[PDB]
């Protein structure tokens, strides 16, 4: 079929049906251990603009509480220039958010995406896409994994350890014929508690789009762009779709 | 239960309720092939037993009100009505037959109208409390019979005006027409809207046109009308001229009950008085094949064609389509090049087909090139305006022998021919989704283009139709087709506008508005056509109304369109109501928004929901259309659910193909999109605002930029460029195709970077100035928590553009809306009004959100607020707010409740002497808990006690103990000023001479006075400011520490502004002097009741055991405050409906011996509102003056004022600021007599204090120049107007308080828990900091933080941070605010060398500037913007200027249009303001008064309270000029000394030096 977008774009329109049953998949809590919270009000609107077939990532920002620093807060997130596909996904560089208030403290604790699978282990896609950017960078960033599929969804997060950033790194090429050395094994298991008490918001483009599937003839993966606090769009919307208006 | 659809007519498009036709004699059928042609000779001329009235037998005045007639005179049907119609004023229905001249007959009528508001001897017209209104079927004729009304009238010197109803905005500036011509339906919303009702009583001729459509669909919108007319009088009592023009049709007779007609102006003509009579032949095909017909049309139409052009005259023909014109155009110049081809040709080749060959041969592009030279022409409506002008002037000449033209023409302009054709009828329309017989007005108006008056001695009309139709036609054109109501169809939608208006709140309200109603009287004249069961029970039809009317009140119910108690009987409208009767719409379509409409709606549902609307209940989707919309269904640019074959489909394609502007060759198709793009307009702005009423965000937002779509013509992936009608082409394509963000081109700050942009210097130029006249702005703002549970709003916004008039208009609207971290819930809206003049001149905006319970005790990340243009694309812009982390206050802790007192008396005063005093033996109940506190105690104490309880009195004993203890000087502060001359006038007659004391009061403009009026009284009054004035130098005042008793009353208001942040630095200084001297004062603080008077308190060294303070319910007296929302007056001062509940209310007061007292927000208000009670009383029971009209009549002789005569006189009292004191001696006292219990008051004049048993608040919004807005009352005027209530003994206190809606929340919370007293003092460093440098108290940087620590501030700050804008929460991040705070200020005084900093610990001195200002007491700004603006070179004249900017004029009025008065005098004063600075600015005002002032020049009521009030601030601001100039070294010094002499003297320094003596008028001079 050649009008893919359309039947996505109808489907994922109910996608705030698939939040009236969610699943905190959280295994044994620890508490010597680090552990990260969820704002319900992101996870609502991240939904709601996602795609039921392509997969859509987002990066995440919080901070230590107060009263115990351990406890990571994540507190906003940001929508990056990307372009996605079905089970994996372009994203591009860590946001420049050094304009915007409030960036004081903002400590950026991972990434935060839909997953067209249902596994319980990152996805050597996953791997190599975490890798990339974060292993030379910040190896405590964690990968919060949203099982996605219909009537509805379910948050696992996990920790990358250094067998994905070492397989990750020596793979400088996602290579269709490789697909070899990940192991379940190489993801740690990390608490995430899903909070309706802390909100959150969110760090847009500053050209409103950020999804380039319409727009890839001009999209830079390896590139900086400036952004701005805002409300996202929904994936197929109207600019994000410029294309299909002006073909009549 | 009924059914609805039971009533309505089944006979579908034939109301024939009489087979039986009558035909006259002299006609006959006569049978051919392929039809019968049944035909009618035209009528005879009558015998009128009437002369006609020549048209110099008028009289005077209306003589150009009929041109240089080719007969100047009337004709019968103009004349027999002539009497009533001009002589007279009666309602009436003049029914006439086809072109009856009907504009004579109406100028006649206007021109009555126009008689009883001429004036007797003057020569002129009152063009004002005058229109008259003019109602015809289609916009067309409007069009015609405004450009007919026009110039015709133009000598009288009255304009006139189509009313546009296509704007609701535009409903304002109507105000300046008299004459409205306008269609049913925008005079129905506009007479429907409550906004309207303001203009609706000066309406007194109604002119209803074309009245027989009753009978058509729209019918029971003139029935809605005439119904709204003779039902909501209410007080008006004067109906207006009812005329109704008709075609002659029987039921004429009910028409005349219906418009309240009697015979004396019900008149009746025939086919005879036509000024040209008509015959009549009917052409009935009767072929069974389908294109046969087609040829069955075109022969008789072609017979018919050759029939009369053959008889040497013109013809028109009508037809059933649009391009129809030309392909029945093309057929039938064949049929004749097939054969004559001579007839058509010309009427003299050698002086006719020349101009048909020479200029009526064509120069226009279409296909007429050809048809034209064959001597026929084709008015299509679609035509270039050019060639339609053009085209028809070649009928008009005789060159074209047959003109062919769609419907159109029959309704626009005037172009007779002898022989009118009418092919087709069945015409399609798509509300049935179906084809119908052309509708009877429609075939009367097209032959009402028959014949020529003056060339023809007969017209003639000839029918093509089928015959099925045959007999229908003919019972219209013959008087049998009968006029039925079809009021039901819509009596759901009609009733659903009067339960909004608030006229129906029971049964037999809606019951009695039936009884005014077309349908109503045929029901009673025909029970057995309308289904009525029982008249024989009923004969009035009472309990049938009643049962038609809860039928559809129940359905209006279940619908929740109305909240109805079916058992009970009460109705109360509601928000989907409101919606569904202003914005017009079907209340099915309404139902199916309100339940289809889900919160999480996203764009592609919106489509299908707007196409289930009941607009499109019946789109067929036909099949011989299935393939043509199949291509674009497929190629969608928003997702489409709904199969190829349903009706949903094609409704969602059509609307999306309009909004891509596509063309379709089909007719039917075309129709529908039409019809649709016609609609869906006021369809989605009803979905859009039944979103915004829900509180959606999402929804909302798409929507609007759905309507923007709905009327641009465009999607959002549109460049905006493409919205000016003044663009470049070729530009935008490169930009649409660019993949650039839009919004980066407007920064390109030069045509180059544009050029660049645009790849054109050409076009760059161009486009160039567009970029900078295309709509955008910049906007900031931040939260402040004004306690835990609600959370103020402070919003500043530039718009940066310029104003093109060409394509912006009048106003450029924008809608702001405060929304949730999602985006999701609209947490709070408004519209923004962006004007011409307030472009460039940024500005501020506030307002209450109460705070989220759920974010109340969890904080939230950022709120959004977003602006965006109600219609121009991507203007969009929004920002986050407060965000940065906030402490909410803590919540209020409880007040002090008072334990049982019948306690304290006279007696327990030590002195009997003070005893006389108080006089009343016992205390006030809250009054005598402080008593041992205060008369006792010489400790510290503050008393917060409600505005009215007596704290006057409490004053009084502080001094008593003072006194008896024969303790020192005595210092009362109070800001109202009124209250300190009223005490020192009560003071010193009873206190004074009973242990020697001498009281005076003090005027601050001379503070040497009033120095030594300290230094000579052991007790004063005085205003913060003017004590502050002497305090502000305690450090060489020997009597200012020798102080040691002082009273601050009303201490409420150290958070009022500036003047209360000086208040503050009052008293703070006094305890920084009790401090430093370590001699103690004492401080007895009087105010109302506040928050937390802890702060307050520790403050002002209070003793924490007597900070007593009691909450507002603790009055001594009853106090039942009323307060009611209204819709729709957010906006402006108020409304009728506000007026009519305020005089009800007080009247029904009034009658129970409880006098009652309105609060206006202007003396012009008052003025009207008096006007509005005579005519209120004098058309109802209640109405005297509550005294004997006798007794009364001498004190009308104390006219000082002669505007109080007439009202006063009726028994309604006024009081105004700047009354003479005669004046207000004479009313007040009268009020205090009873000889008036309505009190009439100005804002202004709620220092007069005069309480009274009841107390009314009219409107709470005053407009000002300043701010560009209205702006609303606050907690402190409104309490002070509150406070004047005390019902005679038993009687409670009875308060109405009239406001908006977006209000009514904040003042019933805080009235009855008081706001929070924060500090002011943030706005003032500059000044108090200078002052205290300037005495050398505060030396270093330290002392500046020391001296902090004496403030309200200081300690206000610490208790919420938040909303001082302190950075940091911490106590830390205070004491940073404070350091960075000083420091700012510190080395913004050495910028402008106010103080000099000489470096190192550091120290701090003193200069000139900072050392006037001080001295002088004047702001910081005021002395930087005379510095820089005074000059070795400036003259008398710029003295002056420079001296109007000061910011001490800030507190001056700025009234809503006073500019205009200032332009009249800037015409009687030489001096001219600069050009180059805004006259909507009050210095202009100031400029211009002082003027005046010189000149001595006679003043209006309010420039004089503004004069004074400017004068009151000039002497120490003139001194700071010449000290300025003198300082320098400056001779100018002289010049400004100059005028110093003018101000005090009040003339100019170049007269008589006996001009400023006393009363030396020109005589003694």
């Amino acid at each position: 079929s050649k009008n893919e977008w359309r039947k996505s774009a109808i489907a994922n329109t109910l996608l705030y049906l698939r939040l009236k049953n969610i699943y905190v998949s959280a295994d044994d809590f620890v508490e010597e251990q680090n552990v990260y919270v969820l704002p319900k009000n992101l996870l609502k609107k991240f939904i709601e603009i996602s795609d039921v077939k392509i997969q859509v990532a987002a990066f995440i920002y919080g901070m230590s509480a107060k009263d115990h620093p351990k406890v990571k807060e994540i507190k906003t997130v940001v929508l990056v220039p990307q372009l996605g596909h079905v089970g994996s996904v372009q994203i591009s560089n860590i946001p420049d958010i050094g304009d915007l208030p409030d960036t004081e403290g903002l400590e950026l604790l991972g990434w935060i995406h839909t997953q067209t699978e249902e596994l319980k282990f990152m996805a050597a896609s996953e791997v190599a896409t975490h890798s990339k950017l974060f292993a030379d960078k910040k190896r405590d960033c964690i990968d919060i994994s949203i099982f996605s599929t219909p009537g509805s969804v379910s948050l696992s997060a996990y920790n990358l350890t250094d067998e994905g950033y070492q397989w990750g790194e020596e793979n400088k090429d996602i290579m269709n014929v490789l697909s070899e050395g990940f192991e379940p094994t190489f993801s740690t298991h990390a608490q995430l508690l899903l909070s309706d008490r802390i909100t959150g918001n969110f760090i847009i483009p500053s050209g409103n789009v950020w999804n380039y599937t319409f727009m890839g003839t001009a999209f830079n993966q390896e590139g900086d762009y400036n952004f701005k606090y805002g409300i996202p769009l929904e994936f197929y919307n109207e600019m994000h779709r410029p294309v299909h208006f002006l073909q009549f | 239960v009924i059914d609805l659809e039971k009533i309505k007519f089944d006979e579908s498009s034939k109301l024939m309720t009489v087979t039986k036709v009558s035909l006259p004699e002299g006609s006959f059928k006569r049978v051919k092939p392929q039809y019968d042609e049944i035909h009618i000779p035209a009528p005879s001329k009558p015998v009128i037993d009437y002369e006609l009235k020549e048209i110099t037998s008028l009289p005077d005045w209306c003589q150009e009100a009929f041109p240089s007639s080719e007969t100047t005179s009337l004709n019968p049907i103009q004349s027999k009505v002539f009497h009533a119609a001009f002589e007279g004023d009666s309602n009436m229905l003049i029914c006439a037959p086809t072109g009856s001249g009907k504009t004579n007959i109406a100028l006649l009528t206007v021109l009555k109208a126009l008689s009883h508001h001429y004036n007797p001897k003057t020569k002129k017209l009152n063009l004002s409390a005058f229109k008259i209104v003019y109602i015809a079927p289609l916009k067309a004729l409007v069009q015609e019979q405004v450009r007919e009304f026009q110039r015709r009238l133009a000598f009288l010197g009255i304009k006139v005006a189509e009313l546009t109803g296509d704007s609701r905005l535009s409903r304002k500036q109507i105000d300046e027409t008299q004459v409205l011509v306008s269609t049913p339906e925008k005079w129905d919303i506009t007479t429907r809207n409550s906004n309207n009702l303001a203009i609706v009583e000066l309406v007194r001729l109604l002119i209803i046109d074309e009245i027989h459509l009753l009978h058509d669909d729209r019918g029971p919108v003139l029935e809605s009308i005439v119904a709204r007319t003779f039902w909501a009088s209410k007080y008006g009592q004067e109906y207006p001229r009812i005329i109704g023009l008709s075609a002659t049709l029987p039921n004429y007779e009910d028409v005349g009950r219906f418009l309240r007609v009697p015979k004396e102006g019900l008149f009746y003509f025939d086919s005879s008085f036509r000024p040209c009579p008509l015959s009549q032949q009917f052409c009935g095909i009767k072929e069974r094949n389908s294109l046969k017909k087609l040829k069955a049309m075109n022969d008789a139409c072609y017979e018919k064609v050759l029939e009369s052009i053959n008889e040497g005259n013109q013809i028109i023909v009508f037809v059933h389509s649009r391009k129809e014109t030309s392909r029945t155009a093309t057929w039938l110049k064949n049929k004749f090049a097939e054969e004559n081809i001579t007839h058509k040709l010309t009427k003299n080749d050698a002086g006719s087909k020349q101009i048909l060959k020479t200029e009526a041969a064509n120069v226009l592009d279409p296909s007429l090139r050809k048809l034209i030279e064959s001597g026929i022409g084709t008015h299509h409506a679609g035509l270039t305006r050019s060639d339609r002008s053009l085209s028809e002037d070649l009928f008009a000449d005789g060159l074209l022998q047959v003109l062919v033209c769609t419907a159109t023409l029959a309704w626009g302009v005037n172009l007779p021919a002898h022989t009118v054709i009418i092919k087709g009828t069945d015409v399609y329309s798509p509300e049935k989704g179906s084809w119908e017989q052309l509708s009877p007005q429609d075939v009367l108006q097209m032959l009402g283009r028959a014949g020529r008056p003056r060339y023809d001695t007969f017209g003639e009309g000839i029918i093509i139709t089928d015959q099925s139709n045959v007999q229908y036609y003919l019972s219209v054109l013959n008087q049998q087709l009968p006029i039925e109501s079809q009021f039901v169809s819509k009596l759901v939608d009609n009733l659903n506008a009067e339960v909004v208006a608030g006229n129906i709140k029971c049964r037999n309200d809606a019951v009695n508005w039936l009884a005014y109603t077309y349908l109503y009287v045929r029901m009673l004249a025909s029970p057995m056509l309308y289904k009525v069961p029982d008249i024989s029970s009923d004969g009035q039809l009472k309990k049938f109304r009643e049962s038609l009317v809860h039928s559809a009140l129940c359905i209006l119910k279940e619908q929740e369109l109305v909240l109805y108690d079916a058992e009970n009987d009460v109705i109360e409208a509601t928000d989907l109501g409101n919606i569904a009767s202003s914005f017009y719409i079907n209340h099915a379509s309404m139902d199916v928004y309100n339940r289809e409409l889900d919160e999480h709606t996203t764009q592609i549902d919106l489509f299908r929901i707007f196409s289930m609307s009941e607009e499109f209940k019946y789109v067929s989707v036909r099949y011989e259309e299935k393939r043509e919309l199949k291509q674009l269904l497929e190629k969608a640019p928003i997702p489409i659910r709904e199969d190829i074959d349903d009706p949903l489909a094609k409704v969602n394609v059509l609307l999306q193909s309009y909004f891509s502007q596509l063309k379709f060759e089909g007719f039917a198709l075309n129709s529908d999109i039409v019809f649709i793009h016609q609609n869906a307009g006021r369809l989605l702005r009803a979905m859009f605002e039944i979103c915004l009423k829900r509180g959606w965000g999402h929804p909302t937002r798409m929507l609007l930029n759905l309507c923007k779509s709905a009327t641009t013509k465009m999607w959002p992936t549109n460049c905006p460029l493409r919205q000016f009608k003044t663009c470049p082409v070729e530009v935008i394509k490169r930009l649409e195709a660019s993949t650039v963000p839009w919004g980066d081109y407007l920064q390109l700050e030069t045509p180059a970077e544009v050029g660049r942009a645009i790849r054109s210097e050409k076009y760059g130029k161009q486009v160039y100035d567009l970029l900078k006249r295309f709509p955008k702005m910049s906007v900031t703002c931040n939260a402040q928590p004004i306690t835990r549970s609600v959370m103020r709003f402070n919003i500043e916004i530039i718009a940066d553009w310029i104003w093109d008039m060409n394509v912006h208009g009048s106003l450029e609207p924008f809608l702001l809306m405060l929304e949730d971290t999602d985006g999701d819930s609209i947490l709070y809206y408004d519209v923004l009004f962006i004007t011409p003049d307030i472009v460039g001149h940024e500005f501020t905006l506030s307002f209450t959100y109460e705070l989220k319970q759920h974010n109340q005790n969890n904080l939230p990340p950022n709120f959004f607020l977003t602006l965006i243009s109600e219609n121009w694309w991507h203007s969009e812009f929004e920002i986050p707010v407060s965000f940065n982390g906030f402490k909410l206050p803590k919540k209020f802790p409880p007040p002090t409740p008072l334990l049982e007192n019948i306690s304290i008396s006279t007696s327990e005063l030590g002195n009997d002497d003070f005893s006389e005093v108080f006089e009343f033996k016992t205390f006030n109940k809250i009054q005598s808990q402080v008593f041992e506190s205060l008369y006792n105690s010489n400790d510290s104490v503050f008393v917060g006690s409600g505005k009215g309880t007596g704290k006057t009195a409490m004053a009084e004993l502080a001094l008593l103990n003072h006194w008896r203890q024969n303790k020192g000087r005595a210092v009362y502060i109070n800001p109202s000023g009124e209250k300190i001359d009223f005490l020192l006038s009560d003071w010193n007659k009873r206190f004074s001479h009973l242990a020697g004391g001498k009281i005076i009061n003090k005027l601050g403009n001379d503070p040497s006075l009033n120095l030594k009026l300290l230094a000579k009284s052991h007790v004063l009054l005085a205003t913060p400011v003017q004590f502050e004035l002497l305090s502000r130098r305690w450090r060489q005042r020997k009597n200012i520490q020798s102080l040691e008793l002082m009273i601050y009353d009303d201490a409420h208001e150290i958070s009022q502004g500036v003047y209360g942040a000086v208040y503050e630095t009052l008293i703070s200084r006094m305890i920084f002097i009790a401090t430093q001297l370590e001699k103690k004062i004492r401080f007895v603080c009087l105010s109302n009741c506040l928050a937390n008077a802890r702060d307050f308190g520790e403050w002002a060294g209070m003793t924490k055991s007597n900070i007593y303070n009691f909450s507002p319910s603790e009055r001594i007296e009853p106090l039942e405050i009323n307060i009611q929302s209204f819709k729709d007056v957010e906006h402006i001062s108020f409304n009728f409906s506000m007026l009519q509940m305020a005089f009800e209310a007080s009247a029904a007061a009034a009658g129970n011996r409880n006098s009652s007292s309105v609060f206006l927000p202007s003396r012009k208000d008052c003025m009207e509102v008096a006007s509005a009670f005579m005519k209120f009383s004098k058309a109802i029971e209640w109405d005297m003056l509550n005294v004997e009209e006798e007794q009364i009549v001498p004190y009308i002789e104390k006219l000082t004022d002669g505007h109080l005569r007439a009202p006063l006189k009726h028994g309604v009292g006024i009081l105004y600021k700047g009354m003479a004191s005669n004046d207000e001696r004479i009313v007040k006292r009268l009020y205090e007599y009873g000889a008036v219990s309505v009190l009439l008051i100005s804002k202004d004049c709620s220092a007069f204090a005069c309480k009274t048993d009841e107390v009314i608040i009219l409107g709470t919004n005053l407009y000002d120049g300043a701010e560009h807005k209205y702006m609303p009352y606050t907690i402190n005027e409104l309490l002070e107007m509150v406070g004047l209530a005390s019902g005679n003994d038993s009687m409670a206190g009875k308060v109405l308080i009239l406001t908006s809606h977006n209000m009514k929340a904040y003042y019933k919370k805080f009235l009855i828990e008081p706001l929070p007293t924060e500090s002011y003092l943030q706005y003032i460093i500059h000044d108090t900091l200078n002052n205290e440098i300037a005495n050398s108290i505060i030396q270093s940087k330290q002392d500046c933080v020391d001296w902090f620590t004496y403030s309200y501030f200081y300690r206000r700050i610490h208790v919420n941070p938040s909303y001082y804008g302190v950075r940091d929460t911490s106590p830390h991040g205070i004491s940073v605010f404070l350091s960075n705070l000083v420091e700012t200020c510190l080395n913004d005084l050495v910028e402008s060398s106010f103080i000099e900093i000489d470096d190192t610990t550091e120290i701090i001195s003193t200069l000139s500037n900072g050392l006037i200002a001080s001295h002088y007491g004047v702001s910081f700004f005021t002395i930087q913007s005379f510095v820089s603006s005074l000059s070795n070179t400036s003259t008398l004249k710029n003295m002056l200027y420079v001296l109007s900017t000061a910011v001490e004029f800030e507190s001056v009025p700025l009234r809503k249009g006073d500019r205009a008065l200032l332009v009249k005098l800037s015409k009687r004063l030489p001096l001219r303001f600069p050009e180059h600075t805004s006259s909507g600015s009050v210095s202009f005002k100031v400029f211009l008064l002082l003027q005046a002032y010189f000149s001595r020049l006679e003043l209006p009521v309010d420039f004089q309270n503004d004069l004074k009030d400017i004068l009151e601030k000039v002497v120490p601001l003139i001194n700071v000029v010449v000290d300025i100039l003198s300082a320098n070294g400056y001779l100018n010094a002289t010049t400004a000394m100059d005028l110093a002499q003018m101000l005090i003297q009040g003339v100019w320094d170049v007269d008589n030096p006996l001009r400023q003596i006393p009363h030396f008028n020109n005589k003694i001079l």
